[PDB]
DNA sequence: GATTCGTATC
DNA sequence: GCTACGGCTATACGG
């Protein structure tokens, strides 16, 4: 398994934005994220009502990804401590503040993370201890499919656009909050209405601004809901679906287009019924 | 708006005046507040003897005006744990007075149902602030409390109402609402009540709904026997006569007779009946024995549940073979 | 000026009130763990309260920890109550162990664990249990030698709501200590008994040599004799004794002597309410003072339990019959009373009384035992491992459902005769 | 609706509603709705009361159509309040503040033309007690004190910081022309003094009393033992504060006036704590001599 | 307006020369004041007795002058924790106070039997380093509270009732202190009522005078009631099952006490009791227990006491 | 007995900072004055890290010691007592907002004093708005044993520039990295912040085996006098390395000959001396 | 507290 | 531009 890869800020600030939003998030969701790592693209797993976080990362982004195995498709998978993982990137892109890439490979497990810094050869090592798992285990870590019966996919407003900043403040409007625990979130022929009931503290936030795209209603954890607030900041393309009464699916995409498009969904499980 | 309140609630009384039967505990803390000092109290008895209506009455006739910021209630349906008694009692009873009006009364109402280390916490906090702080102690349970708690605390008892006070409060209340009410069915509100000033209100209330025209007529004992269910003395000795005198068929078709005509409850009919066989002669010791020790099963049995033509028969034998010993 | 149990201390090994045997035993154990070979880690020292279990390990450092240390003598003894800054509580021991860990040439220095961390609190209980695991498996080639004497001690009555049980009972090395600690190939678990009353005896009179001018000037020093063999007949404390000694000794007048009341240990309290007490002939003092002293021993369902296991052992189990079926009889009614106070009392009152009403004298006794109930739980546990995996492979093969009561009756059973049976055919 | 008070800016009625967040962070308060404003009266144990007054001039739709009452009263949480109040802003968030009389929710309607977020909270029926009870007297005033925001929260935020378990208020006045005024603090450390200074600039007047409010006497000194666990509770207060004002009467009772339309009026009630040790005073007053 | 302080708090000893009961030990902490080599103790006693006010008189005539800093008085009152006593303790403990010759500091640790486990074993490790300074009083209603450890280095010095002699000179002293007019009968119904509980003989005089004045046994016993241990006695040692009956129904149901008390003393006397078979004793004890389960399950009525009394009745006089 | 003011915002500001450490290495702080020097020094319960911090007469614009009180200990005298670490760490901290215009630290044993005083040490902190805040936290009188270490080991000497070690041990976490491994080698030095793993029963991972490590250079070093590979701990190494950079006036040396002699570290200050000892490990 | 084995000593 | 500060966050403890 020479699970060599290697990631580079300078000449590609989009794909390595990408790869640090992706660690950051599952670093955030839980520990221990998995590591898909395949010959055509790296899936980073993240997989506990829980909700579970998917993306495909194409191989364009690792300027020598090399996954040599001989399982189906030179499959590799890796559950790894994202927070060291996190740790590493924060050094990194703290190096890149202060124009060698992030070379990383698979030593023995171990990854043999490492790159250097100029403020004078500074040479961050930086190895992770990491577990290998099996086919069976892999083959049983699937990402979970969505039925397009209903799930409408409202268009969120870009983040470039007029409209961006305040799609974001209306996200963020329920966040402030203490007291909030499950969202219950609906949308209609379109417009969002992000409506929370308790015993006595109603809310009724609503977007009145234009939106892109029967009734759709879900309720979701609020925990969740910042995660995807946090994940609608970095992308300029974002899709959100609700499933009525059966899920939700924050569908984000960065079309490096070609070349592969990258993308990474969040399936969020109603934490209660309607 | 105190008319929508229930006859429990809006018959409160405010001043120590109104409170009946517990004569001698309001001429003492009368004595005791007159004199001044006021000893840390403790009010014990039954419920609904007026352990609250009576500490609520003093600390509006001490401080008249002030009775919000020098009172500070705490009871069950709030937290009273080691946090809330090192923190809001310390800190209510070890500040100044607002006026320099006296002490600062502490209300612990239902104290019984309170962790032991919240009550070993309590008790310096009682001995180490007793210059300008008065602790008042209300519980149903006595065993509940820790023993140094009740040595430093002056312990009066309220005993169950007398006949007299609650026949003074009905009057009261028959003249407040307008009422009627027959001596025959006074005194059966007395028996009902056994000692309890709120069920006497409930039951009234219920009779004044129960009534066609709550002012032109008049509470009868049928009346009061019909809106809480209860069995009528006649019934009661008449079910007692069938089980100790006729055989055993005519006795159960009296006693299914007496429970279906007006729906009686068994659990009723059995304490009846043990009420009416106190005053009993029954020379030999074993009856006695057999009586008790059977019934009580049967009622423990009729708490859980079970087959009431069962628990029926077994009562009816029951006495049968206790009243054998009798010869 | 000053306590008596300080000052008249221990200044050689001699000294120290301890039996030979033990002394003997500990001192092999730490010239073992001394060694250059690791062989044993850690020695985990247990007992009573005030059964030298603590002035013996620095008389001994005092003539072994020089004697293989390096050239270019005490204990290392660990201090809860130093609150370090900018350190977590619980992190502190684990700065202590990870800091110890540097004493082996030229540092050599035993380390002492004798005022154990706070482990009634889940958390660093669980971290100080890894802490110790990590010890015992360390890859580290040296690692310097380390007791823990965990002072035994019976926890009162709390008001903690649940928080398991446990250390909430006994202060014992098995409730710090894990199964998988005190089964560890390294570790040695060396008891202490409670102090002879030949020792006890021996330094108290040598106290009384020692200062014997105020004896004889309060008219004590003729007196000492009944006061020394009482102090040691009555408490095995060497501390305790000291100190009450101290205390008769400076008093003037007739005050009457007193000593801390040791607590009846589970088999102890077993042979007490199955055999009785020699010093007590009246059954209702001395199950009074058994409830009194001890009621968190006396509460556990597992002293009912050792009374159904061990009633047995009066007069080898030659006893009619009859008082065996009332004993049970009345521990099942104990039982059907769901934990109360009088449950208890009745369920050991009705076992003495029985017991009295029988004692021949002249009849040998067995020895006991505790409950075989963690044996049948474990085994009940391996059976529901089986059961859930036959269901499991049952499920997977056909669209077949099957109650576990079926299959701890029937199914189980005839599964290996039938699937096994077959595969010999195949 | 009885009630209905439009404003533009949110950060100002913000931070005067967290001002109350030292006190019970998740508890009732009571609002009384009058003529000249909205006010938040909250208290805590009985022996502290803090109110707020928000005049109306600082809204700008203050309407109150309710007529069969001189001041309407509602009692609602403070958390949901101030987490509603902390909107912050991106275009100005027209809040649309209401209530509907008895048995109507005070509803908080805020507008940001893309936002149309509306909030409505259930009142609960009263604190059942008389409200009025912590006001000191106005004719036993000892001493009179005022004191600049700035200096009188860095002497409450040094206090929590060394824990400042028990404290105390120490006047003094001196016909030298100095006067002294100074807070000790009971902590794991002992008993710690912050002397403030004389200049004007920090101390503007100080007048010690003799329980009349009227005679100003020289060389008494008026002791306070306050619990700092009620103390601290206008420390933040005082943070956006640029004048304070001390009064304190021979009842134990301490007021301290905080403010910033005519600003913002904090208008605090303190107990004063028993001070059962008699050697206490001495000691404290031995120690003020150096 | 009262300020007037209780007659319990107003009489309060304040010299280890008033404190009746307990002649041997009170003349030893005598000698411990008078010498000042005081030793840790732990007083241990029934409630009310002078147990706390023998610690602090103690304190008073030891330190001296310097009380006002020698002493740390704990309780259950202040919290009480590790981080309390790894803090608190441990700075008071180590302060260096000068005092006179044989003088140390006294940390009074009153209610220790509430203490929490943890705070007991951080209290073993101060108490082996600072006993040279500090010497711990402990003050607690049952020793085997506090863990045998901590017991180890410290005294027992244990309580015993006060007598009805020394509870009588101590009244007679606050008598003549007060000028209250008394009746021998008033001062032995006070003495009966008591228990061997001074505080409550002092707080019953005090509500008799204050409520009725003259104390004799009628106006003692018309405010104060007579012990319930001593009526669930009564009706327990009753031979004849009548009269036990009346004795419930008269003097303990409808004198206002509820059915689950009148069950938890009739076990504590069971268990306290004398003159009667171990045999009799533990069926009576079994009755109680099932008595006691039937009133916890919610079935607490006067029948039930009934069956009990009766039940016990039959297994005193058999068949 | 002595009086030592400290009227500057940087010698305050390394002041705290040296209280602060020494208070996250001992829970007292064990402070000599002497006529020449304040010396504050601190160790570890095992006797394994110990740090002390020499505030010279320099230091403090008025540094008077008048022996002369009626405890005193003479080798030269100076005067020792024993203060708790987190009571002072909460004197010497800056005040946010405000600034500490004069910080004055001082005590009199002297019969003059009265009870209140007795044993209590004052410290006087004035603030810019004229605001003066007293102290008095209590002392015990001890007694000061030099550990002769630094007079023996003046054995290889390294001196490194302190900026990219303060990096790298602000980005270690002192939960995750327990272990210091500094090599030095004549190509290149390097240390790395290791973690042994400890396996189970079954061959198990109790314990992580996080290696973050940092090389840098051979030549940036200052004076690498070979004459490596020790390990030692690494929680009181990244405070005793931030202790310096908290005063505006940054290197560092480094002293160990054996494995089993501990360590010894000195870094300088205009005013302020500082030197640690850590006790490393054995395993050759 | 009861049993069995084991030294150690008068 | 850096600061000093407001908000975020990882977290040891709490009950
Ligand atoms: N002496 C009395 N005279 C008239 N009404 C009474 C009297 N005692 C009680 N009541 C009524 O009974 C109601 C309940 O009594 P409370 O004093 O509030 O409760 P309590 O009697 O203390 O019983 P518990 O133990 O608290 S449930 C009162 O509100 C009155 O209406
Ligand atoms: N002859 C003696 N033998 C033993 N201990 C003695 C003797 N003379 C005095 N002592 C003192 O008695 C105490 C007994 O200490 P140990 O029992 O060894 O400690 P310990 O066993 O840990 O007690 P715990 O478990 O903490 S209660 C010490 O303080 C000794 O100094
Ligand atoms: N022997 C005594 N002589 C005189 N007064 C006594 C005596 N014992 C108790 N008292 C009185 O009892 C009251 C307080 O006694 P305490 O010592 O506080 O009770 P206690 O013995 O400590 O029991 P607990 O556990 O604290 S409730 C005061 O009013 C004392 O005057
Ligand atoms: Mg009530
Ligand atoms: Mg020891
Ligand atoms: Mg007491």
């Amino acid at each position: 398994m020479k699970l060599k890869l290697i990631v580079n800020g300078c000449e590609a600030p989009d794909d390595y934005k990408l790869l640090r939003t992706t660690i950051n998030t599952v670093a955030s969701l839980r520990k221990t994220a998995i590591l898909r790592f395949n010959s055509e693209r790296l899936t980073i797993i993240s997989t506990p009502d829980t909700g579970q976080l998917w993306c495909t990362i194409p191989h364009d982004v690792f300027r020598l990804y090399t996954v040599i195995s001989a399982r189906e498709l030179n499959t590799i998978t890796m559950e790894c401590n994202c927070d060291s993982l996190l740790s590493v990137f924060k050094r990194y892109d703290r190096v890149m503040n202060q124009s060698s890439n992030m070379t990383i490979k698979l030593q023995s497990c171990a990854l043999g993370i490492t790159f250097e810094e100029i403020v004078k050869v500074i040479m961050h090592s930086f190895k992770v201890p990491v577990k290998l798992l099996f086919r069976a285990q892999d083959t049983r870590i699937q990402e979970p499919m969505i039925n397009y019966i209903q799930l409408m996919m409202y268009k969120l407003p870009p983040i470039s656009g007029e409209f961006g900043s305040a799609f974001h403040g209306f996200i963020r409007r329920v966040e402030r909050y203490s007291n909030v625990n499950h969202i219950h979130l609906m949308g209609v022929k379109v417009e969002l209405k992000i409506i929370v009931n308790e015993l006595d503290w109603h809310l009724e936030i609503c977007w009145n601004g234009p939106l892109d795209s029967s009734t759709h209603e879900v309720i979701i954890r609020c925990k969740d809901w910042k995660v995807c607030s946090k994940l609608y900041a970095a992308f300029e393309e974002v899709v959100l679906a609700i499933s009525h009464d059966e899920s939700c699916v924050f569908h984000c995409s960065l079309d490096r287009g070609p070349r592969e498009r990258g993308q990474i969904i969040y399936y969020i499980a109603r934490s209660k019924g309607l | 708006s105190k008319e929508n309140l229930p006859w429990v609630e809006k018959y409160r009384p405010e001043t120590l005046d109104e409170v009946y039967g517990q004569n001698e505990v309001i001429t003492t803390v009368r004595k005791f507040v007159d004199e001044g000092k006021l000893p840390h109290l403790l009010f014990y008895g039954p419920p609904g003897t007026g352990k609250t209506s009576t500490i609520v009455a003093l600390a509006r006739e001490i401080y008249g005006k002030n009775y919000s910021n020098m009172v500070l209630e705490l009871n069950a349906s709030d937290d009273r744990g080691i946090d809330v008694v090192r923190n809001q009692i310390k800190d209510f009873a070890s500040t100044r007075q607002i006026f320099s009006k006296g002490f600062k009364l502490i209300i612990l109402d239902e104290a019984d149902a309170m962790t032991n280390a919240a009550q070993n916490a309590l008790r310096r906090v009682i001995e180490r602030y007793t210059k300008n702080t008065r602790f008042c102690v209300l519980a149903n349970y006595a065993h509940k409390l820790t023993p140094a708690l009740l040595s430093r605390c002056t312990r009066f008892r309220f005993q169950p109402l007398p006949q007299e006070a609650i026949e003074r409060r009905i009057a009261n209340v028959l003249v407040h609402e307008k009422l009627k009410l027959s001596p025959n069915a006074e005194k059966a509100l007395i028996e009902l009540s056994n000692g309890d000033m709120r069920r006497v209100l409930n039951v009234l209330q219920s009779c004044k709904a129960t009534l066609d025209n709550p002012d032109e007529d008049e509470i009868s004992d049928d009346v009061i026997y019909e809106c809480c269910g209860a069995p009528r003395p006649s019934d009661l000795k008449a079910v007692l006569k069938s089980i100790l005198e006729d055989d055993w068929g005519t006795a159960h078709y009296t006693l299914n007779k007496v429970r279906s005509a007006k729906g009686l409850a068994l659990i009723d009919l059995i304490e009846g009946i043990v009420k009416i066989l106190e005053d009993y002669e029954l020379q030999n010791e074993e009856t006695r024995v057999h009586l008790l020790t059977k019934l009580a099963d049967i009622e423990y049995s009729i708490s859980k549940g079970g087959n009431d033509q069962i628990q029926g028969s077994a009562v009816i034998g029951a006495i049968k073979a206790s009243f054998e010993n009798e010869t | 000026g000053e306590q008596w149990y300080e000052k008249f201390k221990p200044n050689c090994l001699e000294q120290v009130a301890i039996h030979k045997r033990k002394l003997k035993d500990v001192q092999e154990a730490l010239d073992a763990m001394f060694l250059p070979n690791a062989k044993h880690r850690i020695l985990l020292l247990s007992g009573p309260s005030g059964c030298s279990k603590s002035t013996v390990i620095k008389e001994l450092s005092k003539i072994l920890v020089p004697k293989y240390r390096q050239n270019s003598h005490k204990v290392t003894e660990f201090r809860g109550d130093c609150i370090v800054n900018d350190l977590p509580q619980m992190e502190s021991f684990s700065e202590f162990l990870k800091g110890a860990r540097y004493l082996v040439m030229s540092n050599l220095s035993l380390i002492l664990i004798e005022d154990l961390p706070n482990v009634f609190h889940i958390d660093t209980r669980r971290r100080f249990q890894q802490l110790i695991l990590q010890w015992l498996y360390s890859s580290e080639p040296l690692l310097p030698p380390l007791v823990i004497c965990i002072t035994e001690c019976e926890i009162p009555e709390n008001d903690n709501n649940y928080r398991k049980f446990g250390i909430d009972y006994t202060f014992s090395a098995e409730t710090i200590m894990n199964k998988e600690i005190l089964m560890h190939p390294r570790l040695k678990r060396i008891k202490f008994n409670p102090i002879n009353s030949t020792l006890l005896k021996k330094h108290l009179k040598f106290i009384c040599v020692q200062n014997m001018k105020m004896l004889k000037e309060k008219n004590k020093w003729n007196k000492r004799q009944e006061v020394i063999d009482y102090i040691a007949q009555e408490t095995g404390d060497i501390r305790s004794a000291i100190t009450t000694l101290q205390f008769w000794a400076t008093s003037s007048g007739s005050l009457p002597i007193s000593t801390r009341e040791s607590t009846i240990s589970y088999f102890h309290a077993i042979g007490k309410v199955i055999h009785g007490s020699h010093s007590t002939n009246n059954d209702n003092e001395m199950i009074n003072n058994l409830f009194e002293n001890s009621n968190n021993l006396l509460s556990k369902e597992d002293f009912k339990l050792g009374i159904l296991e061990n009633y047995n052992t009066f007069n080898k189990g030659e006893f009619s019959i009859s008082d065996a079926s009332s004993i049970v009889d009345c521990l099942s009614e104990c039982d059907n009373m769901n934990g109360l106070p009088e449950s208890n009392e009745y369920g050991l009152r009705e076992v003495r009384k029985t017991f009295r009403n029988i004692s021949k004298q002249g009849h040998n006794h067995g020895t006991v035992y505790f409950p075989r109930e963690w044996k049948v739980r474990k085994l009940q546990n391996s059976f529901k491992v089986q059961a859930e995996d036959w269901l499991n492979v049952s499920l997977y093969k056909y669209n077949a459902v099957h109650s576990f009561r079926n299959i701890t009756l029937e199914f189980g059973y005839y599964a290996p005769l039938i699937r096994k049976c077959q595969s010999y055919k195949k | 609706n009885k009630f209905s008070a439009s404003t533009v800016h949110l950060e100002h009625i913000t931070t005067a509603l967290s001002c109350l967040t030292p006190f019970g962070s998740k508890d009732d308060v009571l609002i009384f709705i009058d003529a000249d404003g909205l006010s938040f009266v909250r208290e805590n144990n009985h022996v502290i009361k803090i109110q707020l007054l928000l005049s109306r001039e600082l809204f700008m739709s203050y309407s109150y159509r309710n007529e069969t009452e001189d001041h309407m009263k509602l009692c609602v949480k403070i958390n949901h309040i101030l987490d509603s109040v902390s909107v912050m802003n991106r275009d100005i968030v027209e809040c649309t503040l209401s209530y509907d009389g008895h048995g109507s929710p005070f509803v908080l309607i805020f507008e940001d033309s893309f936002i149309s977020e509306r909030v409505e909270y259930s009142t609960y029926l009263i604190k059942d007690f008389d409200t009025n009870g912590l006001e000191l007297d106005r004719e036993r005033i000892s001493f009179e004190a005022i004191i600049k925001g700035e200096a009188l929260h860095s002497a409450l935020k040094d206090l929590k910081e060394i824990g400042c378990k028990e404290c105390y208020v120490y006047a003094k006045t001196e016909a030298n022309d100095e006067n002294v005024f100074a807070l000790i603090s009971k902590s794991q450390l002992g008993f710690s003094k912050i002397k403030l200074p004389s200049n004007r600039s920090i101390l503007e007047k100080l007048q010690v009393f003799d329980g009349d409010s009227t005679t100003v006497i020289d060389g008494f000194a008026v002791i306070g033992f306050f619990d700092f666990t009620s103390f601290d509770k206008i420390r933040k207060s005082t943070k956006i504060a640029s004048k304070v004002l001390f009064r304190m009467d021979v009842h134990g009772v301490l007021s301290v006036n905080i403010l910033s339309y005519p600003g913002i009026v904090i208008e605090v009630c303190m107990l004063e704590k028993e001070s059962i040790d008699e050697a206490a005073q001495t000691e404290i007053e031995l120690l003020m001599e150096t | 307006l009262s300020l007037q302080l209780p007659w319990v708090e107003k009489y309060r000893p304040q010299v280890l020369s008033d404190i009746v009961g307990n002649k041997e030990t009170i003349d030893r902490l005598q000698q411990i004041a008078k010498d000042g080599n005081m030793p840790h103790m732990i007083i241990s006693g029934m409630p009310g007795i002078g147990k706390t006010t023998s610690v602090h008189c103690l304190a008073h005539e030891l330190l001296g002058r310097s009380y006002a800093d020698g002493v740390l008085e704990l309780n259950a009152s202040d919290d009480r924790g590790i981080d309390v006593v790894r803090n608190q303790i441990k700075h008071f403990a180590q302060k260096k106070l000068h005092l006179p010759p044989g003088k140390h500091k006294i940390v009074i640790l009153d209610e220790a039997d509430s203490m929490t486990a943890g705070a007991q074993q951080a209290l073993r490790r101060t108490m082996e380093l600072y006993s040279n300074s500090t010497r711990f009083a402990f003050a607690c209603n049952q020793s085997n509270k506090i863990i045998e450890p901590l017991q180890s280095r410290c005294a027992i010095l244990r309580y015993s009732k006060l007598s009805d002699e020394d509870v009588l000179k101590r009244l007679l002293q606050i008598i003549k202190l007060e000028d209250v007019k008394y009746t021998n009968d008033g001062l032995e119904a006070i003495i009966f009522t008591a228990e061997g509980d001074m505080r409550q003989a002092i707080n019953n005089l005090q509500s008799t005078v204050a409520g009725h004045g003259l104390v004799n046994a009628d106006n003692v016993f018309k405010i104060v009631d007579s012990p319930h241990p001593l009526i669930v006695k009564k009706m327990l040692l009753a031979s004849n099952l009548e009269d036990s009956i009346q004795i419930l129904r008269t003097d303990l149901w409808k004198k206002g006490y509820s059915s689950i008390d009148i069950v938890t003393t009739s076990f504590r006397v069971t268990k306290n009791l004398a003159q009667v078979k171990e045999s009799v004793r533990l069926e009576m004890i079994k009755e109680i227990g099932l008595t006691h389960m039937r009133i916890l399950e919610g079935v607490g009525t006067y029948l039930q006491l009934a069956s009990m009394l009766a039940k016990i009745h039959k297994l005193n006089n058999k068949a | 007995s002595f009086k030592a003011t400290i009227t500057e915002s940087g010698k305050q500001n390394i002041w705290f900072r040296a209280i602060y450490v020494l208070s996250t290495i001992q829970d007292d702080i064990k402070i000599t004055v002497t006529t020449n020097e304040l010396i504050a020094w601190s160790m570890n319960e095992t006797d394994t890290t110990l740090c002390q911090v020499r505030f010279q007469k320099s230091f403090f614009e008025e540094y008077e010691f008048k022996p002369h009180e009626i405890g005193v200990q003479v080798i030269h005298k100076l005067y020792s007592f024993r203060v708790n670490g987190r009571h002072l760490t909460t004197i010497s901290r800056k005040p946010d907002g405000d600034g500490i215009k004069s910080f004055t630290i001082a005590v009199n044993n002297t019969s003059t004093c009265p009870e209140s005083l007795a044993n209590r040490l004052i410290v006087v902190i004035e603030m810019d708005s004229l605001i003066v805040k007293e102290y008095c936290p209590q002392f015990q009188p001890i007694k000061y044993d030099p550990i002769i270490i630094n007079l023996k080991y003046k054995i290889n000497y390294i001196c490194c520039n302190s900026t990219l070690l303060k990096n790298f041990l602000d980005n270690c976490n002192v939960n995750v990295t327990d272990e210091v491994k500094l090599e030095i080698n004549v190509h290149r030095l390097s240390i790395t912040a290791f973690t042994k793993a400890v396996y189970g029963k079954n061959n198990d991972l109790l314990r992580n085996a996080l290696s973050m490590s940092n090389t840098i250079s051979t030549l940036d070093l200052e004076h690498y006098c070979l004459f490596k590979s020790i390990i030692f701990k690494l929680k009181d190494f990244k405070n005793f390395i931030t202790i310096g950079p908290s005063w505006k006036t940054d290197n560092i040396s480094l002293w160990f000959c054996h494995p089993g002699d501990p360590i010894l570290m000195q870094m300088q200050k205009p005013g302020v001396k500082l030197e640690l000892v850590e006790v490393t490990d054995s395993n050759i």
